[PDB]
């Protein structure tokens, strides 16, 4: 029948800034929070378990890449389990596929992320040390399952009252088996365009893991300052602004990219002379700043792996492989095949959510 | 406001060092 | 390549 209308036995659908919530009798007194193009985050009451969880509603079903975003972030959260990384803890949706027209995920609630708190706060050394340890440890994870993240930034931290970080919105992530060639194969428009790596509007689909330290350093740089590294207008400008700290590139630089016409761009530019990061950021810690330095490398293949910049010094405390763990099964070729139909990947995203449903049964 | 000691992931490596 | 087009539209 209606389990909405079930629901309203007791109590039922919510409006929440336009949007019903039909998260059933479990889930009620729900809070906005944010929203996206096709989801919004609430905060919201599980009556069972007597505790306030957050709860994502999505809708993705008109677009075939929302469908495709959608099912591979259900896909990757639920395989994932890592202590500075979101998980899925429930799922809602109709029983019937041609009722689905929302998909609700059930998260842990965390009181704010790292965007709202550079705001109001300027962070000691020991915060921006111990918080940017701990992206990292939740990044050496995803990266060990040959996953992307492709979207790092201030916002996509959680952070609770205890001083936990949790990655969230792998939406843009994806899987990329490394024994395959995805040169020219991965999605051209990816990442903020503030935490966007170089080679990703130089080499068009032509990427690698190394956007995501890319990243992990603009917010490093943006924790320092409480201001945005590389504020870019467009891509022109973003590109220009990259280059006014680091510099022209180097002849080396100029050669790991493979788009010719861009390289004769970088060529046609006026010279440009690197900004040392002492004189931009007097106070900063040298050793942040020789790792900051290291992430934001031109050069991605010569950028500082994940397992590396973990081994940096100004991470010594923190610092023990022993509990840095990585994925029992890393994801193979075989779940990036998803270039399909979003009524096929409608099916798939339904399958996915079949364990959640009420008397599964398994 | 509520920005250590009472995080679990810090209070394991104080643990060992 | 449809938003990376690194010889420039006319402005
Ligand atoms: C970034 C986010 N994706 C996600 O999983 N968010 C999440 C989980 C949370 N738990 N507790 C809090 C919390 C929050 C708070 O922002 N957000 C999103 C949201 C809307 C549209 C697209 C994408």
């Amino acid at each position: 029948a209606s389990m909405a209308a079930a629901a309203a036995a007791g109590a039922g659908p919510e409006m929440v800034r336009g949007q019903v919530f039909d998260v059933g009798p479990r889930y009620t007194n729900l809070s906005y929070i944010g929203e996206g193009a096709y989801g919004m985050v609430c905060s919201a009451y599980d009556n069972v378990n007597k505790v306030r969880v957050a709860i994502k509603k999505i809708s993705p079903f008109e677009h075939q890449t929302y469908c495709q975003r959608t099912l591979r972030e259900i896909k990757i959260l639920l395989r994932f389990r890592h202590e500075n990384i979101i998980g899925i803890n429930d799922i809602i949706r109709a029983p019937t596929i041609e009722q689905m027209k929302d998909v609700y995920i059930v998260q842990d609630l965390m009181e704010t992320d790292l965007y709202k708190l550079l705001k109001t706060q300027h962070l000691s050394n020991d915060h921006i040390c111990y918080f940017l340890y701990q992206i990292l440890r939740g990044l050496k994870y995803i990266h060990s399952a040959n996953v992307l993240h492709r979207d790092l930034k201030p916002s996509n931290l959680l952070l609770n009252t205890t001083c936990d970080l949790k990655i969230c919105d792998f939406g843009l992530a994806r899987v990329a088996d490394p024994d395959h060639d995805h040169t020219g194969f991965l999605t051209e428009y990816v990442a903020t365009r503030w935490y966007r790596a170089p080679e990703i509007m130089l080499n068009s689909k032509g990427y690698t893991k190394s956007i995501d330290i890319w990243s992990v350093g603009c917010i490093l740089a943006e924790m320092l300052s409480n201001r945005p590294i590389f504020p870019g207008k467009h891509y022109l400008d973003q590109l220009n602004h990259i280059l006014g700290i680091l510099g022209s590139p180097s002849q080396e630089d100029l050669n790991c990219i493979i788009n010719l016409k861009a390289r004769n761009y970088l060529l046609s530019l006026p010279h440009k002379n690197k900004v040392p990061w002492n004189r931009l950021f007097p106070n900063a810690d040298s050793k942040a700043l020789d790792l900051l330095d290291k992430m934001l490398t031109f050069n991605p293949h010569k950028r500082i792996e994940v397992e590396q910049a973990l081994a940096h010094p100004y991470l010594e405390q923190y610092y023990d492989p022993s509990d840095e763990p990585i994925a029992e099964a890393p994801f193979k070729f075989d779940m990036e095949l998803d270039d399909l139909p979003k009524e096929k990947l409608k099916e798939l995203i339904f399958e996915e959510t079949a364990r959640f449903q009420p008397g599964y049964r398994s | 406001m509520q920005l250590l000691d009472s995080s679990n992931l810090a209070r394991r490596r104080r643990r060992r060092r | 390549p449809v938003k990376f087009i690194f010889p420039p539209p006319p402005l």
